[PDB]
This record gives structure tokens, C-alpha cells and sequence, in this order.
């Protein structure tokens, strides 16, 4: 046996933008995982369609995280919403392991078709 | 020979078939292989024993056993499912090996079979773990991969020191014959990953996955997106088989004419000294799906692993 | 978690780092001079494998170094009252000196 | 001389490896042989190429 994901990983609210400033509400599903000293974000998923500037604030309180995106990439799923014609998005430099954790978790519970 | 000679038969297929079993009857052959294994309880790079197929070698004409292998899996009946989605997605690849779904009675019950057809006896696993753990005591499987594949015959390991680099340097033009394979094996990879991307699966790739003429199997880790968005991870596939590179020098095709053997060398222009892009086609050509950026000059790398990374 | 650092973490763990860190520091002592080395290791560790052998240094040589290092140059000792069996082409005694027991 | 300079012109930039002026302007060759049948097949005769 080689695998992508024993054991799984978590998401919470977030927010993004398109421009500088644009970095306005609660706009994503940002999936994440725990690191011993700040917590990275993986996967960025909601109704947006192109939106470059994903944010959130520092621990301290001081700072503000600052994230571009990638292109693209089409996907529809099934809920008792329906169709959900969504767009999810990869933070910049995402490599492949981790969109394979993501995409793994996300195919396995979150419906697609 | 209504339940060993029905099987043997089933097997066959509509293929040539002259096989015989190796091993016993309807029984499985448990050997003793090297994997790359990880999930929640293991992890490594060892030898462990395999317990769940059933190999059949076949037979060339004048009854001559020759190195093309069918291994008849068994297993649940979800995976079975399972794998056949993923392989008829896949199937038009040239760099995967052909498989063959059927149901067969055992004793009352009917038991779906995985059929892979003119294997090789040894993986790319093996090849890497002979070179990279070696005894001089114990060294039977190299011993015989050489052999197999035409580098030397029996007779060269009676002058003994036969292994010693400072004593007997004639080794290295032995290990050298085999750096064609290992270059056709990388071609076929970066096909392989190809054909992923497109269909929309999502797997790692290991090299116990990959027998010795560069063909994959064994799509039961493997799961689906939708098209055009298909990820390969190959960070232990290449990393592992990095220092074999070398050793049997693998790229020497590339100082030729067309990439072929069979011609005179390039020449090359006496002033140039830059070679910066051909560097970027190399690279292109044989790590493509390799995801940490390369830098053929190596003064503008961002601290001193980058530096190790790309040097 | 040592497999998942080489082959799955892309960035430096520093706990683990740590953690690897002192477990070698205690169960596998070094003394080096410049190519020179003495070892003092856990014997019932290494018979299950846990911790480097002298085979281990013969497979590691011969693919990252392309030597082939035979066990007639290396030694092994196992009673420490007489100490390695060379290091800097000296030997070592235990003598009584005064009123201890000393290394020369 | 002028060989040094009619190589040094053709190069794009006006650099060159330094491993490829001994060998395109100098005017004299030394071999060292070590025995007799490497003599053979390296310069036998008056005259050879290299
Ligand atoms: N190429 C080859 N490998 C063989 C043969 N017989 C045994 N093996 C070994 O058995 C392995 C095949 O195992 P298999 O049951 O197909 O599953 P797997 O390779 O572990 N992949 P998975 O992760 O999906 O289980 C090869 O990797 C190799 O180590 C043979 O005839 N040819
Ligand atoms: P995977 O590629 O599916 O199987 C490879 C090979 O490794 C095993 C052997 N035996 C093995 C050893 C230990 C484990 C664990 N913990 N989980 C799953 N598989 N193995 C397998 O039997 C298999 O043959
Ligand atoms: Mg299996
Ligand atoms: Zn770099």
C-alpha cells in the first residue's frame, strides 16, 4: 500500500478579493492543517469566479497574510442545493502533494459528478 | 484438469498461450520482492513477502521459457470494480500494461480475477534496492538481472573481485549496459503522467509500479477528478532512483546525432560555452512533472538548498 | 515521521530535527578527528537494526562513493575496558597510575 | 598573432573558453609516449593528425 491522505484534514471561514483592496467579507472554504507555530491554508472553494487576493489577519493582530491565486479550475457537484457551479482555487505555489491531500478529501466526502 | 487446465485456459485469453504454472495449481506464489510502502501503520523502503497472485511464464517456440509473465491477481470485489474504472479511463496509453477482467468458479463460489499480461519477472524496486543495499555475499538478484538482460554472462562472476570498482574497473562498462532501459523507463513515466493529467486521476507513483520495459499497473490508490485536472506526485519515485542515474549512465544517447545510438556524435561548436537552453530542454524532456523550480545558473538561487536542489 | 520528512515535508521540521538529534546522540557516540572515528553504539539495537551496522557503511560507500570498503580494514570490540583497537595509529592500555585506573 | 585575434573576432560576445586557444593558435605540439605500440598508432611516419 502507497496512499495520499491517511487521515484527513480540516477547513474554516475565510475571505479573499480580486484587487488590493477588494479583500472585503467572508467569501471561501479555505481547508487547512495544523503546523507546530501558524497554521497554513491549502484549498480556497466558494462562488467566486476570479478573485486573485485571498486574506486574513495576523496572530499577533499586527499584520495581514497576503495570497495570490491561481488559474482556474472547472468543477460541479451535488447537494440538495444541486448543481453548484463552483470555481475552487490554489494559493500560489501549492505544490502537487498537497493538492492531492485536498482534491483526495474533498472528491471522497464532497460530492462531484 | 477441469479446474488447473480450465484456469490455465481462462488466462490465455485470445492472446498467444503457451504458459506453464510456476508454482502449483490454483494456489497462490508467495515471494520474497521490495516495496515502497505508506500508510497509517508503515512506512519504508524494504523487502517484505508477497502472498497473492498466481504466475504463469510463457513459452516462445521450440518450447524456449522466455522473460514475459502473466500474474493473475485476487482479491475483493469493490477494488475489482474500482480498478476497472480507472484502467478502461486509462486504457489507450501506451505505457500501461493490458489487463483482463473475468469471473471463475473455485469451489462454489465465483471469484473475480486481475489478469496482466507479458510482465517482466523483476521491478524497477528491485534494480534499485540491489544497488543501493549491496553484499557482496548476498547478491542473487543482481546477479541475475545482469544475466537476463544480455550486460554479462555466468562466467564473469568467477573472476572474482568482480564487483570492486579499484580492482576490476571493466564493472562500469558492464552497469553501463543497462542505461538504455533505465532511459526508455523515464520516457514512458512522463507519458504515463500525461495520460493522468488529462483523464483526471489523482495518484502517487512508485517504483515497485513499474516493470523492467517501462509499463504500469495497479490503479487501486488511485481516484478521480474531473478532466484536465489530474495530478501525478513523484517526489520518491524520482529522488529514490536519482543515484542509479550515474551509475549506468543513462543519457550517453544524447551526445548522438538524432538521439540515436546507432550515429555519429554531435558536433559542437569549439566557442560556445553557454548551453543554458539545451539545459531547460533536458530538463523539459525527462523530470517534467518535477515541481520545485531549476535554475540552470545557479547565482540566481534564493539560499543554499536551493543551491544543492538545482546544482 | 521520518519517512514523512524526507519524502512528504518540503519545507525544514525543526522539532523532528531535534528529536533525530538526540536520539543519535544517545544511542550512537562519536569521536572524530579529520576521517578518523570511534564509535560507541547500542548493541541490541543494532542486531534489530535500529542503528547503523558496518554493513550499512558498506552499502552507503558504495553508491555514494563508488568504493568498495572491505571488512578486513574495519574492527568491532566488545569489552570496554580496553578501549578502541586503534585511533591516530595509537593502542590503548588500562594501567593503575597512583591510585586509579587510567587510559594510556 | 593573428590567429589569436581572427578566433577572438569570431566569438559572438568576446569571450572563449581558455581550453580552445592552445589548441586552434599554437604553433608548436609536444607527445609524450609511453611505449611502442601506443608510438604505432599516434604518430608514425613524418607526418600525422591531430
Ligand atoms: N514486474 C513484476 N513484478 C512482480 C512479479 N511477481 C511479483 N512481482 C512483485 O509484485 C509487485 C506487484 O504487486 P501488485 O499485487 O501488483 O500490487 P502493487 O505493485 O504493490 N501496487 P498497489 O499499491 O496497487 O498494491 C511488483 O511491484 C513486484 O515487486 C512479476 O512477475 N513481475
Ligand atoms: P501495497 O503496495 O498495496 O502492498 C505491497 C506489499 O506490502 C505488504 C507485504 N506483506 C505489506 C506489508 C505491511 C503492510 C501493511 N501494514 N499494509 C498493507 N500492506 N503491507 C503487503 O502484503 C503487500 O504485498
Ligand atoms: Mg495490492
Ligand atoms: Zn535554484
Amino acid at each position: 500500500n502507497n496512499e495520499l491522505s491517511p487521515v484527513a484534514l480540516r477547513q474554516m471561514s475565510c475571505a479573499a478579493g480580486t484587487t488590493q483592496t477588494a479583500c472585503t467579507d467572508d467569501n471561501a472554504l479555505a481547508y487547512y492543517n495544523t503546523t507546530k507555530g501558524g497554521r497554513f491554508v491549502l484549498a480556497l472553494l466558494s462562488d467566486l469566479q476570479d478573485l486573485k487576493w485571498a486574506r486574513f489577519p495576523k496572530s499577533d493582530g499586527t499584520g495581514t497574510i497576503y495570497t495570490e491565486l491561481e488559474p482556474p479550475c472547472r468543477f460541479v457537484t451535488d447537494t440538495p442545493k444541486g448543481p453548484k457551479v463552483k470555481y475552487l482555487y490554489f494559493i500560489k505555489g501549492l505544490n502537487n502533494l498537497n493538492r492531492g491531500m485536498v482534491l483526495g478529501s474533498l472528491a471522497a466526502t464532497v460530492r462531484l459528478q | 484438469s477441469a479446474d488447473a487446465q480450465s484456469f490455465l485456459n481462462r488466462v490465455c485469453g485470445v492472446s498467444a498461450a503457451r504458459l506453464t504454472p510456476c508454482g502449483t495449481g490454483t494456489s497462490t506464489d508467495v515471494v520474497y520482492r521490495a516495496f515502497d510502502i505508506y500508510n497509517d501503520k508503515v512506512a519504508g523502503f524494504a523487502k517484505f513477502l508477497k502472498t497473492n497472485c498466481c504466475r504463469f511464464q510463457e513459452k516462445d517456440e521450440d518450447d524456449n521459457l522466455i522473460d514475459s509473465y502473466f500474474v493473475v491477481k485476487r482479491h475483493t470485489f469493490s477494488n475489482y470494480q474500482h480498478e476497472e474504472t480507472i484502467y478502461n479511463l486509462l486504457k489507450d496509453c501506451p505505457a500501461v500494461a493490458k489487463h483482463d477482467f473475468f469471473k471463475f468458479r473455485i469451489d462454489g463460489d465465483m471469484v473475480p480475477h486481475i489478469s496482466r499480461q507479458r510482465l517482466t519477472k523483476y521491478t524497477m524496486a528491485d534494480l534499485v534496492y540491489a544497488l543501493r543495499h549491496f553484499d557482496e555475499g548476498n547478491c542473487d538478484t543482481l546477479k541475475e538481472i545482469l544475466v537476463t538482460y544480455n550486460c554479462c554472462d555466468d562466467d564473469y562472476f568467477n573472476k572474482k573481485d568482480w564487483y570492486d570498482f579499484v580492482e576490476n574497473p571493466d564493472i562500469l562498462r558492464v552497469y553501463a549496459n543497462l542505461g538504455e532501459r533505465v532511459r526508455q523507463a523515464l520516457l514512458k513515466t512522463v507519458q504515463f503522467c500525461d495520460a493522468m493529467r488529462n483523464a483526471g486521476i489523482v495518484g502517487v507513483l512508485t517504483l515497485d509500479n513499474q516493470d523492467l520495459n517501462g509499463n504500469w499497473y495497479d490503479f487501486g490508490d488511485f481516484i478521480q477528478t474531473t478532466p484536465g485536472s489530474g495530478v501525478p506526485v513523484v517526489d520518491s519515485y524520482y529522488s529514490l532512483l536519482m543515484p542509479i542515474l550515474t551509475l549506468t549512465r543513462a543519457l550517453t544517447a544524447e551526445s548522438h546525432v538524432d538521439t540515436d545510438l546507432t550515429k555519429p556524435y554531435i558536433k559542437w561548436d569549439l566557442l560556445k560555452y553557454d548551453f543554458t537552453e539545451e539545459r531547460l530542454k533536458l530538463f523539459d524532456r525527462y523530470f517534467k512533472y518535477w515541481d520545485q523550480t531549476y535554475h540552470p545558473n545557479c547565482v540566481n538561487c534564493l539560499d543554499d538548498r536551493c543551491i544543492l536542489h538545482c546544482a | 515521521r521520518l519517512y514523512e520528512c524526507l519524502y512528504r515535508n518540503r519545507d525544514v521540521d525543526t522539532d523532528f530535527v531535534n528529536e533525530f538529534y538526540a536520539y543519535l546522540r544517545k544511542h550512537f557516540s562519536m569521536m572524530i578527528l579529520s576521517d578518523d572515528a570511534v564509535v560507541c553504539f547500542n548493541s541490541t539495537y543494532a542486531s534489530q537494526g535500529l542503528v547503523a551496522s558496518i554493513k550499512n557503511f558498506k552499502s552507503v560507500l558504495y553508491y555514494q562513493n563508488n568504493v568498495f570498503m572491505s571488512e578486513a580494514k574495519c574492527w568491532t570490540e566488545t569489552d570496554l575496558t580496553k578501549g578502541p583497537h586503534e585511533f591516530c595509529s595509537q593502542h590503548t592500555m588500562l594501567v593503575k597510575q597512583g591510585d586509579d585506573y587510567v587510559y594510556l | 598573432n593573428d590567429a589569436l585575434n581572427n578566433i577572438i573576432n569570431n566569438a559572438r560576445d568576446g569571450c572563449v573558453p581558455l581550453n580552445i586557444i592552445p589548441l586552434t593558435t599554437a604553433a608548436k605540439l609536444m607527445v609524450v609516449i609511453p611505449d611502442y605500440n601506443t608510438y604505432k598508432n599516434t604518430c608514425d611516419g613524418t607526418t600525422f593528425t591531430y
